[PDB]
């Protein structure tokens, strides 16, 4: 059957997470370029709170989104070092959404 | 002899362009 | 490709659609006193949640004050000691008539199956939520009591002081 | 819990335990073929294949619809040229 | 070869169910019964 747009869009957000589909996303120009994409980011930001953060499968991405928030007022350029800065951030932004959920 | 040596001007920081899309089975 | 195509909805909302949300939403709310897609402005309505609370992906299913167990100790002790008594049995099967072996050995896996069963009801994060209760409750408290300790000490040297002062006088 | 008073299982056989050549009366072929005789003497000289089974006959083995009576005459009528 | 290959582990087979057997019936005397029982499933 036909997935609900529920799924999609939580599949979506999971898949977020990885660097090399971030890369990609940001390798095309009209991806940033078009204001869509963005709004759509910015709808997606409502999903930190419950009961839909119980139904995520990878938390990182929860960040990583947040960072791609960061990304609309730091700028394209930073992409080259988006894999190095997040392989060495990746220690305290873990521990920080420890700190967020485990405590 | 040699004057001076090349500075190591590598740039591990750039991203690459590969092209990837025969992934698909 | 390698990369799936982003989602097609994505597209249809500008700057123009967000700022016009307010006033889409009131207009809907005041006509409505699977959604159909009739306009392209539906999508940013927040989604219901199904009615079976139940989500289905890669074909498998998903859905107060911490915010006789003796029965199931005794049922492993007599499982463990069934199941060592099975071994030596399977394993002078395997002495004498070694070639029906199996017969028994998926026997005494079910046993093991089982113990993974018995461990299932028993399933920890209760447990876990103790155990660092304590470690951070026993850790407070001696950072606690080192205060208290340090600050009578300093207390203690300043009366001892007064009193030396007060024998110079 | 697989303690099973119903279930019993016999000995295999023939008992491998047991001396199986003599268990059907099988030790003639056996002591003929033996590799020693009963004091550890060698019997016989051993050997591979089957060429001394054919010494005793004449020769030298160093290295080891139809029509008779047409066939005949044709043989015959050949030789005789 | 073969043979005394068979009787030699039919031996030691034998050896390992009996010390076995032996040490369950020591030290867990409550599992003596079914154990002979399994002697007797075997043999």
């Amino acid at each position: 059957p036909l997935p609900t747009r529920f799924e999609v869009e939580l599949e979506f957000i999971q898949s977020l997470a990885n660097i090399q589909y971030v890369t990609y996303l940001l390798t095309q120009q009209q991806i940033w370029k078009s204001p869509n994409f963005k709004n759509y980011l910015k709808y997606l930001e409502y999903w930190c709170n419950p009961p839909y953060s119980q139904c995520i499968v990878y938390p990182n991405c929860l960040f990583i989104l947040k960072l791609l928030n960061g990304f609309m007022e730091s700028a394209l350029e930073g992409l080259d070092e988006l894999p190095k800065i997040i392989q060495l951030q990746g220690p305290q932004w873990m521990n920080e959404m420890v700190e967020r959920w485990a405590n | 002899p040699s004057y001076s040596p090349t500075s190591p001007s590598y740039s591990p920081t750039s991203p690459s362009y590969s092209p990837t899309s025969p992934s698909y089975s | 490709s390698l990369y799936p195509p982003p989602p097609p909805y994505v597209k249809f909302f500008t700057q123009s659609n967000l700022e016009k949300l307010p006033k889409y939403k009131e207009k809907k709310a005041a006509s409505a006193k699977e959604e159909e897609i009739t306009c392209a402005l539906d999508y940013l309505i927040p989604p219901p949640m199904p009615k079976n609370q139940q989500y289905r992906a890669f074909g498998s299913i998903w859905q107060e004050n911490e915010s006789n167990y003796q029965y199931k100790i005794q049922e492993l002790r007599k499982l463990l000691k069934s199941l060592l008594l099975n071994y030596l049995e399977l394993i002078g099967v395997l002495s004498i008539n070694p070639d029906m072996y199996e017969r028994k050995v998926e026997n005494i896996r079910t046993i093991l199956v089982n113990i993974h069963h018995l461990l299932n009801e028993y399933r920890q994060s209760r447990e876990s939520l103790i155990m660092l209760l304590e470690e951070q409750l026993e850790y407070k408290r001696g950072e606690i009591r080192e205060i208290e300790q340090v600050c009578k000490q300093v207390h203690d040297k300043l009366t001892s002081i007064q009193d030396t002062l007060r024998t110079g006088s | 819990y697989y303690v099973d008073p119903e279930t019993t299982y016999t000995y295999q056989q023939p008992n491998p335990l047991q001396d199986l050549i003599s268990v059907y009366g099988l030790d003639d072929i056996s002591r003929q073929v033996a590799r020693t005789n009963l004091d550890g003497t060698k019997a016989v000289k051993l050997r591979k294949s089957y060429k001394n089974q054919i010494a005793d006959l004449s020769g030298k083995f160093s290295t080891i619809n139809f029509d008779w009576d047409l066939c005949s005459s044709v043989l015959s009528q050949f030789e005789r040229s | 070869r073969s043979n005394q290959y068979q009787r030699g582990k039919m031996h030691g087979l034998k050896q390992l169910r009996d010390s076995l057997a032996d040490k369950i019936v020591d030290e867990f005397p409550e599992l003596k019964e079914p154990v002979e029982d399994i002697i007797k499933r075997t043999s």
